[PDB]
């Protein structure tokens, strides 16, 4: 029945800052409120449980408090190791529910991509699909711009991309742009490249290779 | 400092029972609460049941209490979930927890579940191959059902290794890749490997990166 609700849903933060997360019970649940971090790939971890006191080993720049029946975890000076989906939890009664969680992510200073392009292997060409990855390496902010031209003219259907989680140490993300074709299309033109324009490069770069040579 | 371990099927045919067991190192379940948890891909978590190993009750969440079952073997200090015609929705991490009160304390690891009735297929390897700094990657294509694990050299290589999310693809298959950069004077002294681990298939495929 008790329905929690968790704001806000996400959150950009630097190093130093103060974050405040809260959570919303539709009923009064009686202090009973844990608090959870989750890293990702990881399973839960619990900070704090009745809905002020802190698990045993939590850094004491993790807090909470409560107004009425609003709920809060705060992080008074934000910390590398902190980025983490926090989630909020009720055991006042069954059945136990959980807030939507909070992505929490680390701002850093503009990074330039690295970029690298990777021609198909011929094991590859003789597999009937051909695959072309264009990489973007080591950067920030998350947005970024990647074009395929194939013998110079734009091509703007056969791609999708994929972006890592924030680096742990650089703060950084890393991109792949992935151009399928079938193995007829791809002996049918030249050159192949990738056009990336981002907000640490002054202009746009381009990687390219010559099929078959 | 009590561990658990999650153990199942990770995959599925829909309508069939989802089974899975939670193996508990260093703990009792006939004292405290244990409880199954899910969290479906890029979602978040939701409580599916308890039981109490002092008086064997149980306790499930309505909106599946219907299809969910819990069992316990003291003897192999284990407890299961039994979770009965499954559908796309049920597609999810499914965790194993030990409660003192209302609160997850200790977590399993977790264990993916896919349920569709699209076969198995193990994955294609194709090398990725190309200044001061080079990459090398990987492509691993046509699987089903995640997750493949990726490593470089026998997991001694892992700075500057970045192994994408997987993207299901228009042919019902994932794919990814898996990138690693590495100084361009290393290219002609130090050989590159990636080691690709597909358990739902039990394959393993080692492909060494070449520049030609």
């Amino acid at each position: 029945d008790i329905q929690m609700t968790q704001s806000p849903s996400s959150l950009s933060a630097s190093v130093g800052d103060r974050v405040t997360i809260t959570c919303r019970a539709s009923q009064d649940i009686n202090n009973y409120l844990s608090w959870y971090q989750q890293k990702p790939g990881k399973a839960p971890k619990p900070l704090i449980y009745y809905a002020s006191s802190l698990e045993t080993g939590v850094p004491s720049r993790f807090s909470g408090s409560r107004s009425g029946t609003d709920y809060t975890l705060t992080i008074s000076s934000l910390q590398l190791e902190d980025f983490a989906t926090y989630y909020c939890q009720q055991y006042n009664n069954s059945p136990y529910s959980f807030g939507q969680g909070t992505k929490v992510e680390i701002k850093r200073t503009v990074a330039a991509p690295s970029v690298f392009i990777f021609p198909p292997s011929e094991d590859q060409v003789k597999s009937g699909t051909v695959s072309v990855v264009c990489l973007l390496n080591n950067f920030y902010p998350r947005e970024a711009s990647v074009k395929w031209k194939v013998d110079g003219a734009l091509k703007t259907g056969n791609s999708q991309e994929s972006v890592t989680e924030q680096d742990s140490k650089d703060n950084t993300y890393s991109l792949s742009s992935t151009l399928t074709l079938s193995s007829t299309e791809y002996q049918s033109h030249k050159v192949y490249a990738c056009e990336v324009t981002h907000q640490g490069l002054s202009s746009p770069v381009t990687k390219s290779f010559n099929r078959g040579e | 400092q009590v561990q658990l371990q999650e153990s199942g099927p990770g995959l599925v045919k829909p309508s069939e029972t989802l089974s899975l067991t939670c193996a508990v190192s260093g703990d009792s379940i006939s004292s405290n609460y244990w409880s199954w948890i899910r969290q479906p891909p890029g979602k978040g978590l939701e409580w599916i049941g308890r039981f109490s190993g002092s008086g064997g009750s149980t306790d499930f969440n309505p909106s599946l209490k219907s299809r969910v079952t819990i069992s316990t073997d003291t003897s192999k200090n284990q407890f299961s979930l039994n979770l009965r015609s499954v559908t796309a929705a049920d597609t999810a991490v499914y965790y194993c927890a030990k409660t003192y009160s209302g609160t997850f304390d200790y977590w399993g690891q977790g264990v993916l579940v896919t349920v569709s009735s699209a076969s198995t297929k193990g994955p294609s390897v194709f090398p990725l191959a190309p200044e001061s700094t080079a990459a090398l990657g990987c492509l691993v294509k046509d699987y089903f059902p995640e997750p493949v694990t990726v490593s470089w050299n026998s997991g001694s290589l892992t700075s500057g290794v970045h192994t994408f999310p997987a993207v299901l693809q228009s042919s019902g298959l994932y794919s990814l890749s898996s990138v690693v950069t590495v100084p361009s004077s290393s290219l002609g002294t130090q050989t590159y490997v990636c080691n690709v681990n597909h358990k739902p298939s039990n394959t393993k495929v080692d492909k060494r990166v070449e520049i030609k």
